[PDB]
RNA sequence: CGGAGAGGUA
């Protein structure tokens, strides 16, 4: 539960609980440029690699 | 690179050939404009008539230079305001829509003046345009000679150009709002207030529907003078009793003198003003019919409003058997694919027998659909009740031809069921449901298909239509009458066109607008 | 003043010479040199020249009989 | 043209209405790129009827492999399928298959819809076409005066809110110290404290600001001093944004009746009370960009100091030459006072007689001046002032 | 606080029947609340003179031909309903039509009195054929209010006339025919004021400028003691 | 405040807007009932089973139950956030049904229907049928008229060509297009297209003259020469391509 | 004949909801009489609004000051809806001055003795700085309808001083009316009916004082009717 | 006001 949540309840009409919650939804953009910007062990994307 | 040009040599007249004196706005829908009307905003009237502003200002002694005119319209004063209606008052503007596929996108209108920041365009004329009011910006341009003026008032004026140039039959026609206005206008009950009581003229008949001491649908017996148009082109006051509607006498009223009665003695659809738009323009002739149009409108748009016709979720009747037909479509469809699974029937003609039930099933939802929406609203008379036209709302919607169709509101209470999947291949199974009720994800999805590719279509047919009519203008720029007679007794054979197994176009309209080659005979 | 050119175009059935006509009216009574057969209502030479030609005063025939009339008292 | 496997990737129902309709997608809601590069999205795994909480993001090409169940057809009990026949997709076709001979189910239903189109409410009513249109007007919907809820949302307005960067959002949380319309001070508990100290949170907040379409964008602090307050929540509500809530647009009270033909299309009729509140009014932040340069003629100036000009211009204008902050300027007002020095000074003898008339003075540096566009007007409401090294600043730097 | 009245009132007349009157400047929405009001005031209740109630001197029955008459009685009380009478006197009183020949028994057949006066100079009223050659009648006129329809009469009255007393409709008021409309006018920079243009057909019986004015003046008696 | 034209629902297919206006009209009727019941200052656990009841309407539905909440403090707040309306949400797939919907309404005290029989306030009455009210959520575009007017006489000009435009201080005429000028080639329009395109656009002599003609009080032309033409003739003579004119 | 409505018993609901009522009222004029003095009441009835505000501490509508939960924005939008009345000046310069955490409220301004706040407990802002003070110069005066504060500033062209921020002032004291015309029984003649009028206004004008205005001026209007000049 | 690229609009 949220305090901000608590301060405006929205009605939800929906009949199935939600039972993959929404994930973060820029996750495309900050997976890429951490996969390209981070240390490497091993040769893959990123600067390593190139 | 830049002698070559896409579209056309670019400074001629394509890219681009901008033009001074022009102007473009979103538009607004105004009703209370006459047909020859457009309201075109204060602002964009100052500063697109600024020369004729300095010249009237100059003339009057209101101003002692350019200059002064200069500061006299940037001030904006009252002062201004005058000349700038005694400029607008006869001088008229060509209004404009972006892609223009024909002449009537471009039309000249009288501007009225209005407060506010976008242009108004007459209510009829959107059609001619293509132009619908979805956020569609127009464009004005200011003819400013003499030989403009009246050249744009004698042929690109909208009251000059009622009919279409392509195939005849008028062109500016009530759509939906007005229509939906006459519609409710001419429908009869059984049983309402005023009911069988006798009127002499639509006087009173206004006078009893507007005080509320008689209902507007009323099978009311009234004395009315129609003038019907006889002898050798005279006028003759037919005055008798006929049964019709309150409403439709109050229509008759509008009419203008010189028409039969019997265009508004009945429930008017689209095709019912269309045509008695067209009997005023044969009967009558240019004046009368610009006045019958503007004054159909207004009553139509008064009328609309004071019905409260009005689109809900009780207004919207879903059958009732559309759920025993659906079971029964799915009966069948398992009866088939058990069939197909005991190979008894091939995959493509299990798909077929599919397609066929779905389809079969559509039309039973339709036909029960619509036997509910034409007689939903039943009244009693002395105890029993008759049939008559439905007081829902979305029958009239649509039987008005005011905008929708049997298709289109076929999948509102009914179901749009079957489609295209990619390949254009129909799905096996339909759109079961319809928007009155929930969508299944995969059945949104599946319509999803149809939506893209009729929008990639459209854009796709957009850009090859362009760049077609342009071919066609570059071959047929040339081609202009320059002959009265040529004496040529050579010509071509016209037949009313029977392909396949029947005639799809009678002789009539291929024959009518021509000019005979020979003096054809009698057949024997 | 007048909106519908039906009349005129009776009058002139061709209506691109009707053009012509009304222009030469509307800007020799715009630009000095006669007056206007049709009572005015501050209305530009537009309207009036549509209402003069709807009422069969001003034509082709009249213009340039006019034309020719007011050259010989010009010239001489 | 849409696929059969453009299901649950990216959204069918959301791409412009252009002439590049079908090659610029977006993504759905539950979408992601795969190790690799390919989409993949979340299923809940079936193990022999229940569909168990557990998902797997499936790639496009092993999609098809597996069928899946639709988010529709209920689950009662633990994890089995209200029908013995639901609706699945193998290949992208609908059809209907045992609940026994699932193997992979929708983890939700909103997850075939982009972010823009989940938001639609009722979108199982709305046909295609038009909620695709409707999904793309959301976007190009400008920020309101004052952000209000919709009284009728999906649930995913507190997701966009939150997930977005304009939500000033607690990275820790505490007890909040200090509330201002600027700044947001929270005392952080002890239980997220570094070692040592490190005392409070600060979160400056973003006011009226051209984000990137002459739009104005702030965050609006939306809680009150001791409220306690945990790492997750908005401490402030950014623009389009009430309470943590999407606020895309106004409630508003609606009649569907055609009234005089005033609206006859699609038109909208507005009631004044409308623009009584004060409501659909917009702040538009514009950015003019005044730059001082050297040039082989000589470095140009940013000085109030402007040859040949009126006092009223310049009486908004400080000695540093840039207008104050909150004066009321109309186009063509002078905002920034650029000068240039002038090459020659060459008087035409035209130029001559035109200046010994109108009493006009002689300067060897030319108006170069940012003046207000014809059109526009408003408020200066924030002054950016970049000098390098190398270059003195001014009073206004 | 500051007030804006109209300037220039302007009135177009066609015969006494009608009357185009165009009010400007009228303050925003002031112009189709007044025209409304005084439409409403003309329509629903509206004082004036008309027929009440007709004698039958032949069949009793409403859907037969009178005897000399080639059409049915319902068309003559159609006609009956347009006449234009005007009462200087006594609200309810009694005018005789008594005409023998074959022909249009026309308005000015009517007895004329001091009581009942008759600026309708002709219009039928019935058509006499060959049978009897005779029609005799005998109406109430009286001042009324509005329009009262016969219908309504009979469903709130339980006492009937005698035999041969034919209730007739009342088109009591002196308005037959009342329209309003409403524009954009143009004063200064302002062009959200509006023009106000009200058509009205009267029977004839009062002049139509008198009826707009004298409407006024009812719903100015209606308003002022209000106003200390 | 609104008014839609019910025309645009039986064409372009979104009913869900008609849905969106009857669940709205119930929410703001929960959020105006309530809102009455905060004008009496009425006592907290009214309002705690009045809101409780609003959050439970509805058949297997997940939102959860109070008391959770803090009993006053926390009540009020909610109730509070809660006069303007109550916010729903609706799954896109997996939203309200009309049943759910009717309960909404009458719990409100509303039409169940969805209608109530509004009086035309411009003149003062009913209309024959009630017609469709409620709360529907509308986006203002970032397609002002403000923004997209504009208009123009006389002003800026290419240093290539006397075609108009530049900046937007005074942004040149619009693009009259070969597509409109077919458009008058259409009509007898013959006079125009030459206005249209010589002197309104192209011939910096004819823009003056016609400048000062109309200025003058007269509206004449001159024939003219658009420079655009002659920008063609000059670089077709640049390619080693001879130019001239036939001389009458 | 006409028998004149007379204005009997005005009920209070509430301090802004007041019920007035016309009793001998002839059938078919009940309408008319509701619908006209209703277009009057949202029309043209003299209100008291803010123009302009002066706040020391901020020079302009877009920036934000220290201490308060609620931007100037806000100030002016929570500033527009002041129920305010004033009686004998018809233009005044109310002064907030308040220090400390804690909502100011409407009832924090320094009250004349020519001006009432029908509002006390109108909640203008909240000060959330211990030692910050809030100092408001509203600028309060009477007019009608509503004007958007665009128009005086091309009177003078733009306001000279830069500290006074210009809202858009609503003149309206009403911003609901409702009518109902019922079936009235009274000894007076047989055909009478009675026509309420029920009212959501700020309270800021006499619920009598509303109605006897709306009258004066559907008079004043139907004067020009009642003798025609030409 | 020299020309490219992007989005959105119709």
């Amino acid at each position: 539960y949220s305090y901000t949540e608590k301060k405006r309840i929205r009605k939800d009409f929906g009949k199935r609980p939600q039972v993959l919650d929404v994930p973060y939804l820029l996750s495309i953009q900050l997976d890429s440029f951490q996969k390209f910007i981070e240390q490497d062990p091993e040769g893959q994307y990123g600067l390593e690699a190139a | 690179d830049m002698i070559k040009g896409k579209q056309g040599r670019f400074r001629q007249n394509l890219l681009g050939k901008r033009v001074d004196y022009s102007g473009r706005s979103v538009i607004t829908v105004g009703p209370y404009l006459r047909l020859h009307q457009c309201g075109l905003p204060k602002k964009m009237a100052l500063e697109l008539f600024k020369p004729f502003i300095y010249g009237k200002l100059e003339l009057r002694g209101l101003a002692t230079t350019i200059k002064a005119a200069k500061k006299m319209v940037e001030r904006e004063e009252a002062v201004v305001w005058d000349i700038l209606d005694e400029v607008i008052r006869e001088h008229p503007v060509l209004l404009n829509r972006a892609p223009t596929l024909h002449r009537l996108g471009i039309q000249a209108f009288e501007p009225v003046l209005i407060e506010g920041k976008a242009i108004q365009l007459h209510p009829l004329v959107c059609a001619a345009y293509n132009a619908d009011f979805d956020g569609d910006q127009m464009a004005v341009h200011v003819p400013l000679t003499l030989e403009a003026q009246l050249e744009a008032r004698a042929l690109m004026m909208s009251t000059n150009n009622i009919l279409s140039p392509a195939n005849g039959e008028p062109i500016i026609v009530p759509s939906q709002d007005v229509v939906l206005g006459l519609y409710y206008m001419t429908r009869d009950c059984v049983n309402a207030k005023g009911e069988g009581m006798v009127l002499t003229g639509p006087k009173e008949a206004e006078r009893l529907y507007r005080s509320g001491l008689a209902s507007l649908h009323a099978r009311v017996k009234v004395r009315i003078t129609e003038y019907e148009k006889d002898a050798n082109g005279e006028l003759v006051a037919k005055t008798s009793l006929k049964d019709t509607t309150v409403g439709r006498a109050i229509l008759w009223m509008i009419v203008p003198k010189g028409l039969p009665y019997s265009i508004v003695n009945q429930a008017l659809g689209k095709k019912a003003i269309s045509k008695m738009l067209n009997t005023c323009y044969r009967i009558l002739g240019l004046k009368p019919t610009v006045i019958f149009a503007d004054q159909i409108m207004y009553t139509g748009f008064a009328y609309a409003a004071r019905s409260g016709a009005s689109v809900g979720i009780d207004d919207m009747v879903i059958p009732e058997k559309k759920h025993e037909i659906i079971s029964e479509a799915e009966a069948e469809v398992a009866e088939i694919q058990e069939q197909f699974q005991s190979g008894l029937v091939t995959a493509g003609e299990r798909y077929n027998k599919v397609i066929d039930i779905w389809a079969a099933a559509n039309d039973r939802v339709s036909k029960a659909m619509m036997d509910n929406l034409q007689t939903e609203t039943v009244i009693n008379r002395d105890g029993q009740e008759e049939k008559q036209v439905s007081f829902n709302s979305i029958y009239m919607m649509a039987d008005s031809g005011a905008r929708g169709s049997a298709a289109q509101i076929r999948q509102l209470a009914g179901m749009r069921g079957l489609m295209a999947k990619p390949d254009g291949s129909i799905i096996e199974t339909p759109i079961t449901a319809n928007f009155r009720e929930g969508l299944n994800v995969l059945q949104y999805f599946i319509s999803t298909h149809g939506a893209r590719k009729g929008l990639a279509d459209t854009a796709l047919k957009t850009a090859n239509s362009g760049y077609l009519t342009r071919r066609l203008v570059d071959v047929a720029q040339d081609l202009v009458v320059t002959e009265d007679d040529c004496g040529t007794h050579e010509g071509i054979m016209m037949t009313p066109v029977i392909e396949g197994g029947d005639v799809k176009e009678p002789l009539r309209d291929r024959v009518l607008g021509r000019v005979t080659a020979e003096d054809v005979l009698k057949p024997g | 003043a007048r909106v519908t050119v039906q009349d005129a175009v009776e009058k002139i059935g061709n209506r691109f010479d009707l053009v012509l006509v009304a222009a030469r009216r509307a800007r020799q009574m715009q630009v000095g040199g006669k007056d206007p057969l049709v009572p005015e209502e501050n209305d530009k030479t537009t309207v009036i020249a549509l209402r003069e030609i709807e009422e069969g005063l001003i034509n082709n025939q009249i213009l340039d009989v006019r034309e020719r009339q007011e050259q010989q008292e010009q010239e001489a | 043209d849409v696929h059969p496997t453009h299901y649950g990737r990216v959204c069918p129902i959301e791409t412009p209405e252009g002439p590049n309709i079908g090659l610029i997608n977006s993504l759905s809601v539950y979408a992601q790129t795969n190790e690799y590069g390919f989409l993949e999205t979340p299923y809940r795994k079936v193990t022999d009827g229940v569909v168990t909480d557990e998902i797997h993001y499936l790639s496009a090409i092993e999609e098809g492999n597996y069928v899946i169940a639709q988010a529709n057809s209920n689950l009662d009990e633990e994890g089995h399928f209200v029908e013995d026949l639901v609706t699945c997709r193998s290949k992208g076709e609908s059809s209907l298959f045992s609940r026994d001979q699932v193997d992979y189910m929708d983890v939700s239903t909103q997850q075939v819809v982009s972010v823009g189109a989940s938001l639609i409410p009722f979108l199982e009513h709305d046909d295609a076409n038009r909620a695709l249109m409707g999904a793309n007007m959301q976007r190009q919907a400008v920020p309101t005066l004052r952000a209000d809820k919709p009284l009728v949302g999906t649930g995913m307005e507190r997701a966009v809110a939150v997930d977005s960067g304009v939500t000033a959002v607690a990275k820790r949380g505490g007890v909040v110290q200090y509330v201002d319309a600027s700044r947001i001070v929270i005392k952080v508990n002890e239980d997220e404290m570094y070692p040592g100290e490190a005392g409070i949170d600060i979160y400056n907040l973003t006011k009226y600001t051209r984000s990137n379409q002459n739009t104005c964008i702030n965050q609006m602090p939306c809680v009150s001093l001791g409220e306690p307050v945990e790492r997750g929540d908005v401490l402030a509500d950014g623009p389009s944004t009430d309470l943590g809530e999407l606020a895309l647009g106004q409630n508003m009270r609606v009649a569907f009746m055609p009234w005089n033909g005033y609206n006859f299309e699609d038109s909208i009729l507005v009631s004044e009370r409308v623009v009584q509140e004060d409501r659909f009014t917009t702040i538009h932040i514009q950015e003019l960009a005044c730059v001082s340069r050297d040039t082989k003629l000589g470095p140009e100036e940013i000085t109030a100091d402007i040859p040949n000009v009126g006092e009223a211009a310049l009486s908004k204008l400080d000695e540093s030459g840039i207008v104050y902050i909150g004066a009321e300027v109309t186009g063509g007002d002078i905002l920034v006072g650029k000068v240039t020095p002038k090459g020659e000074t060459q008087l035409t003898p035209e130029e001559k007689l035109l200046r010994a008339i109108f009493g006009e003075k002689a300067s060897d540096v030319k108006d170069s001046s940012l003046r207000v566009p014809n059109g526009v007007s408003g408020t200066v409401i924030d002054v950016q002032v970049f000098t390098r090294d190398g270059v003195e600043k001014d009073k206004r730097a | 606080t500051e007030f804006l009245k109209p300037r220039l009132v302007d009135i177009e007349q066609v015969s006494s029947t009608h009357a185009k009157v165009t009010l400007e400047p009228l303050e925003r929405g002031f112009g189709h609340t007044l025209g409304n009001a005084l439409r409403r005031i003309l329509l629903s209740s509206m004082p004036g003179c008309a027929v009440t109630e007709v004698e039958i001197d032949g069949v009793l029955h409403e859907y037969s031909t009178k005897e000399g008459v080639q059409e049915d009685i319902l068309e003559i009380l159609l006609n009956l309903k347009g006449l234009a009478v005007r009462v200087q006197g006594k609200d309810e009183v009694i005018l005789t039509l008594n005409k023998s020949g074959i022909g249009p028994v026309t308005a000015a057949d009517i007895t004329h009195d001091g009581d009942v006066e008759i600026v309708k100079p002709q219009h039928v009223i019935c058509h006499l054929t060959d049978e009897n050659a005779s029609i005799s009648m005998r109406i109430k006129v009286q001042r009324g209010r509005g329009y009262v329809p016969a219908s309504t009469r009979i469903h709130s009255e339980e006492d009937e006339r005698p035999i041969g007393r034919l209730l007739v409709d009342a088109c009591y008021s002196p308005v037959e025919r009342i329209a309003y409309n409403v524009e954009a006018a143009r004063v200064e920079q302002r062009t959200d004021l509006d023009k106000l243009v009200i058509e009205m057909e009267t029977n004839g019986t009062i002049d139509p400028e008198e009826a707009i004015r004298r409407a006024a003046t009812i719903l100015a008696e209606q308003l002022e003691a209000f106003v200390d | 405040d609104i008014v839609l034209n019910p025309l645009g629902v039986p064409s372009r297919m979104n009913i869900g807007q008609i849905l969106e206006t009857h669940l709205g009209m119930a929410a703001k009727g929960i959020g105006d009932k309530i809102n009455a019941m905060l004008k009496q200052q009425q006592e907290v656990a009214k309002l705690r089973e009045f809101i409780q009841r609003a959050y439970d309407l509805g058949a297997d539905v997940r939102q959860k139950v109070d008391l959770s909440t803090f009993s006053d403090e926390e009540v009020m707040r909610l109730a509070e956030n809660l006069r303007k309306g109550m916010p729903i949400a609706t799954p896109v797939f997996d939203g309200a049904k009309e049943a759910e919907i009717k309960e909404l309404l009458k719990l409100g005290d509303l039409p169940t229907s969805g209608q109530i029989r509004l009086y035309d306030g411009r003149t003062g009455e009913q209309f024959e049928r009630p017609v469709t009210v409620g709360y529907m959520y509308m986006l203002k575009l970032n397609h002002l008229v403000d923004d997209k007017m504009h208009a123009r006489s006389t002003g800026s000009y290419s240093l290539v060509t006397q075609q108009p435009l530049g900046g937007k201080a005074q942004f040149g005429g619009q693009r009259f297009g070969e597509m409109e000028v077919w458009a008058l080639e259409a009509y007898g329009a013959a006079y125009t297209l030459q206005e249209m395109l010589t002197v309104k656009s192209d011939d910096v002599n004819g823009r003056t003259k016609m400048y000062k003609n109309i200025v003058d009080g007269n509206h004449q032309m001159e024939p003219g020469m658009p420079e655009s033409f002659n920008v063609l003739l000059k670089e077709i003579r640049s390619l080693g391509i001879n130019i001239e004119l036939e001389d009458e």
